[PDB]
């Protein structure tokens, strides 16, 4: 895995929205928890192909997640992980 | 986790949602801060000029803080824990339809939840708690902080 920290688990076929964090200058995939006020998981891929580096791009993805190492300002309810993408495809 | 080191906390409403009358937004926000001030030694004052401790913003999509809203659906708001600058600020997704009661997202209940985060609370594992992650509508007259919410906020502020 491209992630520094040990693999926690594998995530399979999650649906998220791609965006860029200007603070750490890194792309991430955002997955919100339906029906919650503010539960969001950010997945920071260390192997994202430039083809998917587009704002608000919707993807279906799978990969190995690890604890994030990034010094990032997160709102409450938002957690972040590092991800080694195994599959990623544009949707709609 | 960080807490406000002072008990006199100011908030400012940066802008208003067009979904609700300005007085209804004011009321919901004032009553949401009142929920928390009733069980802690914290005092909240609304200011209209200068830098407030807690800035209340209504915005859609990307709005300058690296945590873009997601349009209609998904999450409803987000807030930052105590600290300077963005710390304490509560942002509400303008792509949501904010309401005084139900038939949309209830601003009062969402503000109670977000202000709990502004004050340093995380989520609760008690389904009755306002800090429980799931959006649950209850009428403002019936609404009460759960014992878990009270224990959580008093653990931080007394
Ligand atoms: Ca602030
Ligand atoms: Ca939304
Ligand atoms: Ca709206
Ligand atoms: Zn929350
Ligand atoms: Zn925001």
């Amino acid at each position: 895995s491209c992630c520094d920290k040990e693999i926690i688990k594998d995530v399979s076929e999650l649906t998220g929205i791609i965006s860029y964090n200007t603070e750490v200058k890194r792309w991430y995939i955002s997955v919100s928890d339906a029906n919650s006020y503010d539960n969001v998981t950010l997945y920071f891929p260390c192997n994202l192909d430039s083809k998917y580096m587009k704002e608000k791009e919707k993807v279906i993805f799978s990969g190995q997640i690890s604890k994030s190492t990034l010094k990032i300002t997160l709102p409450a309810g938002t957690t972040s992980y590092c991800i080694n993408l195994m599959s990623i495809n544009k949707i709609n | 986790g960080p807490v406000w080191r002072k008990h006199y906390i100011t908030y400012r409403i940066n802008n208003y949602t067009p979904d609700m009358n300005r007085e209804d937004v004011d009321y919901a926000i004032r009553k949401a801060f009142q929920v928390w001030s009733n069980v802690t030694p914290l005092k909240f004052s609304k200011i209209n000029t200068g830098m407030a401790d807690i800035l209340v913003v209504f915005a859609r999509g990307a709005h300058g803080d690296d945590h873009a809203f997601d349009g209609k659906g998904g999450i409803l708001a987000h807030a930052f824990g105590p600290g300077s600058g963005i710390g304490g600020d509560a942002h509400f997704d303008e792509d949501e339809f904010w309401t005084t009661h139900s038939g949309g997202t209830n601003l009062f209940l969402t503000a109670v939840h977000e202000i709990g985060h502004s004050l340093g609370l995380g989520h609760s594992s008690d389904p009755k708690a306002v800090m429980f992650p799931t959006y649950k509508y209850v009428d403002i007259n019936t609404f009460r902080l759960s014992a878990d919410d009270i224990r959580g906020i008093q653990s931080l502020y007394g």
